[PDB]
């Protein structure tokens, strides 16, 4: 299933078209899914929701025929930043075993919020186990989207170096961890390691000696 | 009310049965419907199959020729047999209840309704990762800080598959806690970094200790933070 | 030749496609229709019009009516009309109570079948009629005295299709279903019919005796048009299957199911097409008559 | 057509070639009244 872009701006109105439109008499259902949890039920009849969703959640019923199918989120948060699915179910098409397509709908506005670096040296036990690491841990930024850098002493790194994608946060900010894997003699042969993470237009830099 | 909980290897190998549970909680297993969704990565909802109230069985045209959903209503389980995998059947597996609607347009009599069907309670959701490589149990290290706020934690290295659970003193610690998502090294190993900030104050009088589980290996281990 | 396939849902109207005459006589078109299987046959899909081993068939003109208006008879310069005012009269014998008429009354040329639809109700009480009541084969003409309503349409919203078949020749086919396909049949109350039909039984036993008991039952078989209340409702010929309201021995809703015929003879021959009508099909009429048949408890 | 060329009448009507034996000549023609008026 492929996904269909949308951009509200935060405390909009949005319009989620459904990407089938019915042929008969309909049955809607529409389903948030944030990727990677749970599916959360807007929507389950045309227009009907089920107990503890908000009124701003909204969905046409099919009182005359002809009115496509959307759904209405008024006063968007940040947090419903979301893939939502059109469960169409109606009297002419058959089964409805698949969802809808996929609209990922991206609040636009929002705050934002420079990172929060913090970086370990190597710890004890695996330097005594001939193996060093180096953990650069980015948090709380917005927008999510970051480059990190590595530098040896003054040297640019590159090599041996892996970074995480900005994953979300339940607080609607990103997170991202960046490991720098060592050999014990190449951490102790320099002077220090820099760790530089780059966010939006600026950089931050956290630093880190063997003593 | 009702809720439920997925269980499963976490790691099956390639032309092989993926057996799976879900036991629910406050409810009847004998009068709902069951459904089971499956979700990978870059794939959307894919919607499994179905069992009624009345243990009738239903399953997608998609999986179809593999697919096989028991029910067992001694407990309130029920499971799931996928068999015959393959890579693209990697995904978290969701278990949902499913209530049935009827939509009536025209006459009853004449048949001119149909049936839907709505998942209002789902399951957390259980990761099955299919691959020949075989399991493999974490190391983890401590982070130690050095000095108002800081902050301290563990790097749970090479494992396989995702995921592991961590926590802080058995769950007390709670506030602050920031556990990262994992990162896949070329190697073929998962790697995890869980964090937490602490008063610099309490770093004397109070003792942190980070809880890590991998299920697929069986394997539940703890280690001490301190300067 | 007809391609048919059904239509996607159980199985009544047919999706045709054929081959099909431009408006130059050496282009043709691949083009596509609906028809009522009542309307086509196979060959051993390929189907054929029901028509075509018979005679051709006429399309109605779209711009006709098939609206009954109010006709009167009248009698020419040195002739009359004698009205019969006797409000209890079966149709033979001698009239005590006479008139002379230049014209008759508003006669709405209703074509109907079993049930004498939109007709003149009767005063004081339903009457019946026939010849010889005790020769069975002579049709009993039943008038009733309250008019007992009925309702039918056709829910399918259809769409009509012009399809250049010839310089000036448009054959109007049959579009598509615009939302839910659903079964056209009729209404009536089941408690006035229960009340009408109690009315037909009373004067039934003047005849027949207070002891005997008075079935009625469903047609006895045949045609389609002879089996079926069949009537036309907004230019589209129904054929409601009555079974439902002659099943009795002596808030309320008796339903009737009714097909759909776009291809009727009519008396004899030469055949007609009825084209599509657009929209959604509704119309309310009064059943004022009826025409049984006594088997020979 | 889009040289393919069609007769103008094809898509309205279909149409009648005069009898080549009928005159196209006005006559002189007189109306009159029937009797009584
Ligand atoms: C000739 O004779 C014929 C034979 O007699 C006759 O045929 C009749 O035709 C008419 C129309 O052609 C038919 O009318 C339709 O009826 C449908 C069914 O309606 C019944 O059922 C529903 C649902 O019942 C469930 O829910 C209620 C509560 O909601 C419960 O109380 C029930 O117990 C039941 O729940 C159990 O059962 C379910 C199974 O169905 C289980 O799944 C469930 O788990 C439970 O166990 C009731 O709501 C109806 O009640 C209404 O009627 C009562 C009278 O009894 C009134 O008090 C009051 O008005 C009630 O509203 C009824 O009992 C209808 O679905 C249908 O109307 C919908 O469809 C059309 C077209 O699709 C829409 O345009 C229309 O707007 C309706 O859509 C609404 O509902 C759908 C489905 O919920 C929504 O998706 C949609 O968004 C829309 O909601 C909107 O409007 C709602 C109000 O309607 C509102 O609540 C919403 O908030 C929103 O605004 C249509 O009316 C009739 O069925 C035929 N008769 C028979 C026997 O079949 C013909 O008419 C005669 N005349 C002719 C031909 O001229
Ligand atoms: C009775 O039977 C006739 C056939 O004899 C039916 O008529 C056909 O109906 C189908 C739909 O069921 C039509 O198919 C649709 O065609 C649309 C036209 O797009 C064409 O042209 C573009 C160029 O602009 C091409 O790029 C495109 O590929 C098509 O060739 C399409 O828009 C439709 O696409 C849909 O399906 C695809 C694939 O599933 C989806 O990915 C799309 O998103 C979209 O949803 C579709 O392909 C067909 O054209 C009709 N034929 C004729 C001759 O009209 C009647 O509908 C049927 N009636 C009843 C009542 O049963
Ligand atoms: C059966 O199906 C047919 C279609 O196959 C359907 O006809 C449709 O009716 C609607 C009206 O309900 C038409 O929509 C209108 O279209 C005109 C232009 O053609 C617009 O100007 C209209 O604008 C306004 O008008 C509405 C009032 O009618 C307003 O309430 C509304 O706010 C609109 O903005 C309107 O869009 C539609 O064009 C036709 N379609 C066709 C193909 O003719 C018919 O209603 C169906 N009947 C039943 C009983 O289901
Ligand atoms: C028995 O008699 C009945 C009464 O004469 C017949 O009912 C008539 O049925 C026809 C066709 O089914 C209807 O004509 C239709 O008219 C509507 C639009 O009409 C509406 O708008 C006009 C405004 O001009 C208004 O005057 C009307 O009252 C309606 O509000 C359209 O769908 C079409 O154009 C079509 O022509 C008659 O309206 C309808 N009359 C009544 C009083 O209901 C019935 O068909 C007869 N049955 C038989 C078997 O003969
Ligand atoms: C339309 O639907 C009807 C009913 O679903 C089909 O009827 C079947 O026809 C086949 C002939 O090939 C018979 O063998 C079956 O027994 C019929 N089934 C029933 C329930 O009567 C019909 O074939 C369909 N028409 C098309 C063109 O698909
Ligand atoms: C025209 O074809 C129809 C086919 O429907 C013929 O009617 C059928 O004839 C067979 C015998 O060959 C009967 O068993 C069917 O009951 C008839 N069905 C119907 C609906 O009439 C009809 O006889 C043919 N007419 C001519 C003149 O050949
Ligand atoms: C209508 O009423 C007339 C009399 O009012 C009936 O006429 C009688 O018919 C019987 C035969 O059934 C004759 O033996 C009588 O001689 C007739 N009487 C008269 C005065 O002519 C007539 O039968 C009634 N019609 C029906 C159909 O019952
Ligand atoms: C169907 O029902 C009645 C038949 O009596 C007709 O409606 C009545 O018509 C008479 C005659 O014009 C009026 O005096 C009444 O006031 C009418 N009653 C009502 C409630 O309107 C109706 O016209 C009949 N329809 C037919 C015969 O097509
Ligand atoms: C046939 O349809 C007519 C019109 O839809 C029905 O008459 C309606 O009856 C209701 C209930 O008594 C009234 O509220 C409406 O005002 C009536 N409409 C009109 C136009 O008079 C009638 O009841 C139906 N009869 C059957 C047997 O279905
Ligand atoms: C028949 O075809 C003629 C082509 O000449 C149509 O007439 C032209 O129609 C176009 C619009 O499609 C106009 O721009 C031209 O000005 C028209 N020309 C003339 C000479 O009429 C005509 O409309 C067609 N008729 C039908 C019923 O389709
Ligand atoms: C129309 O004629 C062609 C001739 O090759 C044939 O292939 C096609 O099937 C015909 N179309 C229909 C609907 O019969
Ligand atoms: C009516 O028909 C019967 C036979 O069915 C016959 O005996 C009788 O004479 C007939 N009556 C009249 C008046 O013709
Ligand atoms: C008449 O009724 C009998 C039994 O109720 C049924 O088998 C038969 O098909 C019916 N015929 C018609 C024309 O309704
Ligand atoms: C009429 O309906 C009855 C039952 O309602 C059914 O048995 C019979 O076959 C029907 N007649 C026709 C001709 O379909």
């Amino acid at each position: 299933s492929y996904v269909r872009p949308l951009s509200v701006a935060l405390g909009e109105t949005a319009s989620i078209s459904c990407g089938r439109q019915a042929l008969g008499s309909r049955a809607v259902q529409w389903y948030q899914h944030r990727p990677g949890q749970a599916p959360i039920l807007l929507i389950y009849n045309n227009q009907d929701r089920p107990s503890g969703i908000p009124e701003r959640f909204s969905g046409t019923p099919d009182i005359n025929f002809g009115t496509r199918a959307t759904l209405t989120i008024s006063g968007v948060e940040a947090g419903d930043e979301a893939d939502y699915y059109c469960h169409m179910w109606d009297s002419r098409s058959g089964f409805s075993w698949s969802f809808g397509g996929a609209t990922r709908l991206t609040v636009l506005g929002q705050p934002k919020a420079a990172p929060s670096v913090t970086l370990f040296p190597p710890s004890s036990e695996e330097l005594q186990a001939n193996k060093a690491t180096l953990v650069c841990l980015i948090s709380d930024f917005y927008p999510g989207a970051v480059t990190v850098a590595w530098k040896a002493d003054s040297s640019p790194v590159k090599a041996g170096v892996e970074t995480t994608t900005p994953s979300k946060q339940s607080n609607n900010k990103y997170a991202a961890s960046s490991y720098l894997s060592l050999t014990p003699m190449q951490w102790k042969m320099h002077k220090s390691y820099s760790c530089q993470v780059t966010h939006e237009g600026s950089t931050v830099e956290k630093t880190v000696a063997p003593t | 009310q009702v809720q439920l909980q997925e269980s499963g290897p976490g790691l099956v190998k390639p032309s092989e049965t993926l057996s799976l549970t879900c036991t629910v909680s406050g409810g009847s297993i004998s009068n709902y419907y069951w459904s089971w969704i499956r979700q990978s990565p870059g794939k959307g909802l894919e919607w499994i199959g179905y069992i009624s109230d009345s243990e009738s069985t239903n399953y997608n045209p998609s999986l179809k020729s593999r697919v096989i959903i028991s029910v067992d209503t001694s407990k309130n389980q029920l499971s799931l047999k996928l068999n015959s995998v393959t890579a693209a059947d990697s995904a978290i597996y969701y278990c949902a209840r499913a209530q049935q609607g009827k939509r009536i347009y025209g006459m009853v009599s004449f048949g001119e309704f149909f049936y839907y069907y709505y998942m209002d309670v789902w399951g957390k959701g259980t990761t099955v990762t299919v691959s020949s490589a075989s399991t493999k149990g974490p190391s983890v290290f401590p982070l130690a800080p050095s000095s108002g706020t800081a902050a301290l934690g563990c790097l749970v290295k090479d494992y396989f598959p995702e995921p592991v659970t961590v926590s802080w003193n058995s769950g007390a610690l709670t506030s602050g806690v920031h556990t990262f998502p994992a990162v896949l090294q070329s190697s073929g190993l998962y790697s995890l970094s869980s964090v937490v900030t602490v008063p610099s104050s309490s770093l004397g009088t109070q003792t942190y200790i980070c809880n890590v589980n991998h299920k697929p290996s069986n394997t539940k281990v703890d280690k001490k933070v301190e300067p | 030749t007809l391609q048919c396939t059904n239509v996607t849902n159980r199985g009544e109207l047919k999706n045709c496609s054929f081959n099909m005459t431009t408006e130059l006589r050496d282009k043709k078109q691949k083009v596509y229709s609906l028809f009522y299987r009542l309307d086509v046959v196979q060959i051993n899909k390929e189907y054929r019009l029901i028509n075509c081993n018979t005679s051709a068939c006429t399309q109605a003109c779209p711009k006709v009516s098939f609206e009954p208006i109010p006709i009167h008879y009248c009698a020419p310069a040195g002739f009359a009309i004698l009205k019969c005012k006797d409000k209890k009269f079966n149709g033979t014998g001698p009239c005590p109570s006479v008139s002379t008429v230049q014209c008759t009354h508003g006669i709405k040329p209703v074509v109907s079948t079993q049930l004498l639809l939109n007709g003149s109700l009767a005063e004081e009480e339903v009457m019946i009629r026939s010849e010889n009541i005790t020769n069975n084969a002579k049709n009993i003409l039943v008038q009733f005295n309250t008019p007992v309503q009925i309702n039918c349409t056709r829910p399918n919203n259809m769409t009509r299709k012009s399809i250049r078949i010839g310089p000036g020749q448009a054959f109007y086919a049959l579009g598509d279903i615009i939302g839910d396909i659903r079964q056209p049949h009729c209404n009536v109350s089941k408690a006035t019919w229960n009340e009408t039909l109690g009315k037909v039984v009373k004067q039934l036993r003047k005849h027949f005796g207070n002891n005997t008991i008075i079935r009625f039952a469903n047609s006895s078989g045949g045609d389609l048009e002879v089996t079926t209340h069949s009537f036309n409702c907004g230019g589209e010929f129904f054929y409601c299957n009555t079974s439902g309201l002659f099943n009795s021995t002596w808030n309320d809703s008796i339903t009737l199911p009714c097909r759909i015929k776009q291809i009727i003879n009519m008396w004899q021959g030469q055949c007609m097409y009825a084209p599509p009508i657009q929209g959604v099909i509704r119309c309310v009429s009064n059943i004022t008559g009826l025409i049984l048949t006594r088997d020979g408890t």
